[PDB]
RNA sequence: GCAGAGGUUCUAGCUACACCCUCUAUAAAAAACUAAGGACCACACGA
DNA sequence: CTCTGAATCTCTTCCTCGTGTGGTCAGGACG
DNA sequence: CGTCCGAAGAGATTCAGAG
């Protein structure tokens, strides 16, 4: 669990960024059917999003490209 | 402590959709008042700010879509139109002064 | 959705639009039924089904009928919603004036009118006729006829004159009026008219009738021919009073509106007599007048228990007005209240929550859980589930308490740490349970001190409320960059018992080979906590960046230190602990960790420092009995002399030898010497008393009463409150103000007599009411705040401005108030700081101000060091980040797009419950004494006298910094020289400030140049000095003869020749004020630099911040000059003093109406300078502004401000007070149109002229002229350009009707009309919401 | 309510945002779906 | 001699939340 | 059975005596 946001904020520099950011990977992990890419440690879906920042796996830069190839992917299952 | 402990999640509301109505001895919620607006104001909060002032105290809509959506599992809010807000515009309206949202 | 509000007059056509029906019948609804009347104030075919879906008659129920109207019930259904949503009018027989236009500070309607507003109620409440259309006749069409007058008129002149009284008359006279001939008629008169008063009328008229003109508005529609009525919905009029159904309320004003225009009605249907129609129409009018604004009338319409009937306008206006009321603060889902409770068990980020109270707060939440579990098949049984309370429900509480963050909120929240989020823990009390070393940051206590909890819903929500709102990431304040999170009480009490030194205990001598063996040791007894001991330390130096270098040394500490050494993470030196460790030193350390270290060990550190500090203070058994207080042995003695000095005293009055003012003067003053005397006694035989066997001779030790623990360690009380304690408690002021002549010489631990508790108690309540009024006047102080600052967002990363505030250490010559480490921390330099050795760059143009580079300034020392302030920034609606500096929270750069106006308003607001509502040149230290803008000539003795009264004696150290600053009057005598080496104590200047010395510009005879004896100023003997002196009378003084001759005293040689004054061709003349002592007389030399005459000679709390912040006149403001040029007066008294100022290049002089009886500071024929005080007194904030630059009065009211709040001992950064500052000269004045669109006498926001300014400078076209003005931030707050803003604020009537006359359009896009629409504000998580919908666009 | 009609239940339950099922003239076989009228003023107390 | 600054006469606010107690109109016949 | 019957601070408002 994450207590402190302050690696987060080290990764997003603007910090209210930074929730914004978080909110959108969530939002995916929770509503959508997404994977943590970060082990969930008993972790709520908003946790999980912060240690993703933290792990810089997820970024704001990267959650776009995901987004992205998930738009290619439905033009692929369109066929 | 008895008497002063409270709490509600959804309770009965007002003639002005304030869905609190105040008050222990009824189911009401605490008011999230001017000097708590500026507080979270101060501080970067706005997605709560937002939060509590539409979807927690006036939408006839987003306060029970909010329900749905949380006993779905899913905390998306509604951002909506406070229903204070409309009661302001129909009050100035009635005064004589025409108040009305442009787009 | 909605992109802009917008707001305007109302059209009756418009009305009629909005209304479905018309309200012909006053009842609103039949009681016995229950049903809305078929034309009554409910009805259901006018705005909609009382039932949803349900007809009156019941003929069309639900789907399939939905949306069709039966004509037998006549309404329409559809859902229930549509009463509120839908509105309705009532025709009015006589149009009635909307009260709001009607009357208001400048009367809309009568300023269209150009007529006085008494004629106007006049008329409008048919006392007289209006002569609308004179024509041929005398008369003209706006003037006012009486009644008897009227007759006498119609006798004189019939169809040609046609007076007319009544709403209906003002509607004719507005329509006969046309806005564009009168908008050209009046441009006309005002270039005719010289009369500034004529003028500005001219012109409040001028920007009426074009807010007309350029609005879709006309001036008839301010009269109202239908009237709307409120949806019923709105006024319910549905109590259910134990079956009474009925209330009163604004459904009474309605029903009386409608009564009366039903009367008119019938009555004009009847053909009534005039007299009754007119009394109905003034009956109607009044009553339309009390329903729109009552107590706008002067009369209350009453009945509602005999109280006031609450009108349309005071439901829309007040802290009871709905907008004070719900739309800025809305009750809350999800809420809950409970008393507080320590539990230090807790972690910092976690809280305790009861178990009861999170099951109803996480309701929905758990409903979900269950569903998702499948425990409960539908939501109904998990309703049934919730309410069994069964183990299940409990673990799914635990799952959803896991991770939603909660927010706590203290009752009162004046700073932004009062709302902090938490981890909730279950805990099976009902009460919630605060982390102890954030009940600081709450300033809450546990004197039932009651939290409401709130609990976030979205994953932005928590995900908010975990990134910023919870309490590890508030570690330091947002108003001054220290740790709000600093141990208060017990912790630090146990840390100083901890870290404290014994001369002898068990233990003492000791090798101990860690920490680790130190705790062992303690635990099993053999030393005791504050034994010394040589223990090796492993302390771990960050001195690599980022590396850790580990360094061990034998080092002679306590026992108790070492063991806290653990708790100390290995980046910190262990200096820090080795001391005392009190609340500073801790706050200190705190600090440190925080600067060296990361936030979570910080974190960390802080909660097992709580943890340490608890555990060892339990295991301390610190205790407070009678006989820990120590009663000094000499205080009885103290006493005794002090009552026989008091008797000697008293023998004196009675021998008459001392007046009874000056006796009871000395009375005080030796009450005040005892009370010091038996406190120093008191501390002597308290702080140091133990004598300890130390391995030998006894040894005296810092004692360890305590009570002294308590007060050195600074964990509660102060000094004082011991000295009241233990020591007599002195001298207690009676509740006016006056000292109580007789002191309490009891203290607490005695027996207090009942006259002494008497005097204590009227100082006690005496402080309760006027904390009471403080508590008051800081609600209303932070609200005015928040208002005028409300709209500061972090708009643009960097400005790029260099101009800047010059920063420099305060100094009033006793000592530096504020270092300029203090003030410049966190603040991005205005350019480049170059080392005082010349051409050395030490810093550079655009660096932030972290420790180390405040450090290296310290190193070089730097005194002076000019810097960005918000007040520089060039950005429009917005501040440069760069500008701001730190965010003194989170120690970096402020991010973009964080809310720093609503964070400075709550910084400055919150201290003011803390707030209190109610010469000879010493040198401290030796350095050179430097003097700037000096004229100063030489006297026959030598010492340098100075005619400017502006100069000031900064004296200057080795290192270059501005050790004292201190200020000489006119004439001033300096007994050492300037730009040398003075010895510390010795007097720098020696001038009297009584006195007023002018000196001599040249060696000579005076000579009588008006100043002749025989007319007047004759030689008066003066006792003092022996010798009779010619003293120049005052206007008043002298007879009328002297009042025209104004004396100039001429210096010439011995045969007679004038002697000029050097540099000017005109003889040295020296013009004489009133009661100047001219000693020597005619025919009598005077030496170069020597006197030739003498003149003889604030609230500091909350009110004083008011004052500053609302830039209120002082009641004798200091006349500066408005451009540098010669004085002299223009009158010699006469009315009004009248000064002229006239400069050698400028023609144009400037002219002042000084009052008679100001002291005029400045010397009649001195030559002086722009902004040079010209009369003594408190410099007036708007004249500051005017005068020099706009950095110059920020500089002054910052210093004001920083000066009231330093007196009390509470540190704001100065960057909070500027935020205020910009907001309150937002409005400024254009000097002349140019090429801009704007008129030269007209007043815009700062920011839009500045960027008329950069369009007009882009193109070839003419820069607008503007001038700075300065507004108070209740002003300030009226005037905004958002009209929703302004009327949040305060006077919703006026801000709403200047909205509407104008037509106003609000773009929405401040910090606060957001809140009141509810969506996104622009604040730091909404401001990439904001400019993404803005860039949309 | 596939449209019309009836509906287990877990108040009431084709709209409140609603939703689903079976059936062919009229009710009866079945599980999954959802939040209620509170106005004003005084007194007192607690922060 | 017609407008000075000055005296005068209304207008608006005067924390911020709890918790308990209470008391309450318009407007009665009337065909 | 509807149905009529203080305090304080500030901005207009005079107003006025004076250059
Ligand atoms: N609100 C619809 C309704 C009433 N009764 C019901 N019974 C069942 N089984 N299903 C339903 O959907 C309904
Ligand atoms: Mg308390």
């Amino acid at each position: 669990a994450r207590v402190t946001v302050q690696d987060a904020v080290e990764k997003i520099g603007n910090r209210f960024d930074l929730v914004l950011v978080a909110a959108r990977r969530a939002r995916q992990m929770q509503v959508g059917g997404k994977d943590p890419l970060v082990p969930e440690e008993n972790d709520k879906t908003t946790v999980i999003a912060l240690r993703e920042i933290e792990e810089g796996l997820i970024n704001n830069q990267i959650l776009d490209v995901r987004e992205r190839q998930e738009q290619q992917e439905q033009e692929a299952a369109e066929l | 402590v008895d008497d002063k402990m409270h709490a509600r999640s959804t309770g009965s509301y007002s003639l002005v959709t304030q869905q609190p109505l105040g008050g222990k001895a009824q189911f009401g919620g605490q008011r999230f008042g001017e000097m708590e607006v500026w507080a979270l104001e101060a501080y970067g909060a706005a997605y709560t700010l937002q939060e509590m002032l539409t979807v927690k105290s006036d939408d006839v809509n987003g306060r029970t879509k909010m329900y749905k959506n949380i006993v779905d599992g899913n905390h998306q809010m509604e951002p909506g139109m406070p229903e204070s807000f409309n009661v302001l515009l129909k009050e100035i309206r009635s005064l004589g002064i025409n108040i009305e949202l442009e787009d | 959705e909605f992109d802009a509000i917008k707001i305007a007059l109302a059209s009756p056509d418009m009305i009629r639009s909005w209304s479905f029906g018309e309200v012909k019948k006053p009842e609103t609804i039949n009681y016995r039924t229950f049903k809305p009347e078929r034309d009554g104030l409910f009805c259901a075919r006018i705005f909609g089904p009382v039932k949803d879906y349900e007809c009156l008659c019941g003929k069309y129920k639900r789907l399939k009928h939905r949306g069709v109207i039966c004509e037998k019930c006549g309404v329409e259904v559809t859902q229930t919603k549509v009463r509120r949503e839908r509105m309705g009018h009532i025709e009015l027989a006589s149009p009635t004036a909307h009260i709001w236009f009607l009357k208001s500070l400048p009367s809309r309607i009568g300023l269209l009118l150009d007529m006085p507003l008494r004629d106007i109620e006049r008329v409008l409440y048919f006392e007289s006729y209006v002569v609308i259309e004179g024509g041929m006749t005398n008369l003209e069409r706006q003037q006012i006829l009486t009644e008897e007058q009227y007759l006498d008129a119609l006798e004189e002149f019939g169809d040609e004159f046609d007076a007319k009284m009544g709403a209906e008359a003002i509607q004719a006279l507005l329509k006969s009026m046309d806005l564009e001939q009168e908008c050209e008629q009046l441009r006309e008169e005002l270039n005719e008219t010289n009369s500034e008063t004529k003028r500005k009328k001219l012109t409040k008229r001028i920007k009426l009738l074009e807010a007309f003109v350029q609005s879709g508005n006309k001036p008839e529609w301010m009269i109202l021919t239908v009237l709307p009525v409120l949806p019923p919905d709105l006024r319910p009029l549905v109590p259910l009073d134990g079956g009474r159904f009925a209330t009163s309320d604004l459904n009474d004003l309605y029903r009386r509106v409608i009564n009366r225009n039903n009367r008119l009605k019938r009555l004009l249907d009847l053909a009534a007599p005039d007299i009754i129609v007119r009394n109905e129409k003034r009956m109607l009018q009044e009553a339309v007048d009390a329903l729109l604004d009552n107590g706008r009338r002067g009369r209350a319409i009453t009945g509602s228990n005999k109280r006031p009937l609450k009108s349309l306008a005071d439901m829309i206006k007040g802290k009871q007005g709905r907008f004070r009321q719900n739309l800025l603060g809305k009750r809350v889902d999800y809420s809950g209240r409970s008393v507080i409770t320590v539990g230090p068990y807790l972690r910092l980020h976690q809280c305790g929550l009861p178990k009861k109270m999170a099951l109803e707060l996480f309701k929905p939440f758990i409903y979900g859980k269950l569903e998702l579990r499948g425990l409960a098949t539908t939501i109904k049984a998990a309703k049934k589930m919730v309410e069994r309370e069964e183990a299940v429900v409990w673990d799914i509480l635990d799952e959803v308490i896991r991770e939603h963050p909660v927010l706590l909120n203290r009752a009162p929240t004046l700073h932004r740490l009062g709302i902090q989020a938490f981890e909730p823990v279950l805990i099976e009390g009902k009460a919630i349970q605060l982390h102890p070393l954030v009940c600081a940051a709450y300033n809450a206590d546990f004197d039932g001190d009651q939290m409401a909890v709130h609990v976030p819903l979205t994953l932005e929500a928590q995900l908010e409320a975990r990134a910023l709102m919870m309490s590890t990431n508030n570690i330091l304040s947002p108003a001054n960059g220290e740790p709000i999170i600093v141990p208060s009480q017990d912790v630090v009490l146990g840390l100083y018992y901890m870290t404290r030194d014994c001369v002898n205990a068990k233990g003492e001598g000791m090798v101990l080979t860690g920490p680790k063996e130190a705790e062992r040791l303690y635990r099993s007894g053999l030393a005791s906590l504050h034994a010394r001991v040589k223990v090796r330390i492993t302390e771990y130096e960050k001195d690599a960046n980022g590396e850790l270098v580990a360094k061990t040394s034998l080092k002679d500490t306590t026992v108790g230190r070492a063991i806290l050494w653990m708790i100390v993470p290995k980046g910190l030196p262990y200096s820090i602990v080795n001391q005392a460790l009190g609340k500073k030193a801790i706050s200190k350390m705190l600090n440190t960790c925080y600067r060296i270290l990361g936030l979570k060990p910080t974190v960390i550190f802080a909660d097992q420092i709580m943890y340490t500090g608890f555990a060892y203070a339990a295991r301390s058994g610190a205790s407070v009995g009678i006989d820990d207080m120590v009663i000094p042995e000499k205080k009885h003695e103290i006493i005794s002399e002090a009552e026989a000095e008091v008797a000697e005293i008293q023998e004196q009055f009675q021998s008459g030898l001392v007046t009874a003012g000056e006796r009871y003067n000395k009375v005080i003053d030796i009450w005040a010497a005892a009370n010091d005397r038996v406190s120093k006694a008191m501390m002597d035989n308290l702080q140091t008393e133990t004598v300890i066997n130390r391995d030998g001779q006894e040894e005296k030790q810092v004692s360890f009463n305590s009570i002294y623990m308590m007060a050195d360690s600074g964990a509660r009380g102060s000094a004082a409150q011991i000295r009241q304690l233990a020591g007599m408690r002195g001298l207690m002021a009676k509740p006016d103000g006056s000292i109580i002549e007789t002191p309490i010489t009891a203290n607490f631990r005695e027996g207090l007599n009942v006259l002494q508790y008497f005097i204590s108690t009227h100082g006690a309540r005496k402080g309760l009411a006027d904390t009471a009024l403080k508590t008051a006047n800081s609600g209303y102080l932070t609200r005015r705040l928040v208002d005028v600052a409300q709209d500061l967002v972090v708009t643009e990363d960097d400005c790029g401005t260099h101009e800047g505030i010059m920063m420099t250490p305060v100094i009033e010559g006793g000592d530096v108030k504020e270092p300029l480490r203090d003030r410049v921390l966190g603040r991005v330099t205005a350019e480049d700081v170059l080392k005082p050795g010349t051409a050395d760059i030490l810093v550079p143009r655009n660096t932030l101000l972290h420790e180390q580079w405040c450090d290296l300034l310290e190193e070089n020392s730097v005194d002076a060091v000019k810097v960005r302030s918000v007040v520089s920034c060039d950005t429009d609606f917005g501040v440069c980040a760069h500008c701001y500096g730190r965010d003194l929270a989170r120690g970096h750069i402020i991010n973009k797009g964080e809310a720093i106006g609503v964070i400075a308003a709550q910084s400055i607001g919150e201290p003011g419950t803390q707030l209190t509502m109610r010469s000879s040149i010493q040198v401290k230290n030796k350095g050179s004494i430097k003097l700037s803008n000096v004229k100063s000539v030489v006297n026959s003795s030598g010492k340098l006298v100075i005619t400017s009264r502006n100069t000031e004696l900064k004296l200057i150290d080795e290192f270059g910094r501005t050790k004292e600053s201190y200020k000489v009057p006119y004439g001033a005598v300096l007994a050492k020289g300037d730009g040398e080496q003075v010895a510390g104590g010795e007097t720098v200047a020696n001038w009297d400030p009584h006195t007023m010395p002018v000196i001599t510009e040249v060696s000579g005879f005076v000579r009588f140049t008006d100043m002749i004896d025989g007319q007047t100023i004759t030689r008066q003997t003066d006792e003092l000095t022996g010798l009779s002196s010619l003293v120049v009378l005052d206007s008043a003084e002298r007879t009328a003869g002297g009042k025209d001759l104004r004396p100039a005293l001429k210096i010439v040689d011995a045969q007679g020749n004038d002697v000029l004054i050097p540099g000017t061709d005109m003889p040295a003349q020296y013009f004489l004020p009133g009661k100047a002592i001219v000693q020597l007389e005619d025919g009598v030399q005077i030496s170069s630099g020597d006197t030739l005459a003498r003149i003889p000679q604030i609230t500091g709390g909350l009110p004083r911040v008011a004052d500053l912040f609302e830039a209120r006149r002082p009641k004798e403001p200091a006349i500066l000059a408005e451009i540098s040029g010669i004085v002299s007066f223009g009158k010699e008294t006469k009315g009004k003093r009248r000064l002229v100022i006239t400069p050698v290049d400028g023609s144009d002089p400037y002219e002042e109406m000084i009052p008679k009886w100001r002291q005029l500071n400045v010397f009649e024929g001195e030559r002086v300078e722009r902004g040079d005080v010209i009369s003594d007194g408190p410099e007036a904030p708007h004249d500051i502004l005017r005068l020099r630059g706009v950095h110059a009065v920020t500089r002054y009211i910052v210093n004001e401000v920083q000066d009231v709040y330093r007196l009390q001992g509470v540190k704001i950064n100065d960057k909070h007070i500027e935020v205020i500052v910009r907001q309150m000269l937002r409005k400024a004045t254009i000097v002349n149109a140019g090429s801009s669109d704007f008129l030269e006498g007209e007043q815009v926001e700062y920011s839009r002229v500045k960027i008329a300014n950069r369009e007009l400078e882009a193109n070839g076209k003419v820069g607008a002229t503007y001038s700075r003005d300065l507004l108070g931030i209740t002003k300030a707050s009226l005037a905004t350009e958002s009209f929703i803003s302004a009327a949040s604020f305060q006077e919703t009537t006026r801000v709403l009707t200047e909205a509407a006359v104008a037509g106003k359009r609000d773009e929405l896009r401040g910090l606060k009309e957001n809140v009141i629409v509810g969506r996104l504000i622009p604040a730091g998580t909404g401001y990439a919401y904001h400019q993404d919908r803005m860039r949309r666009r």
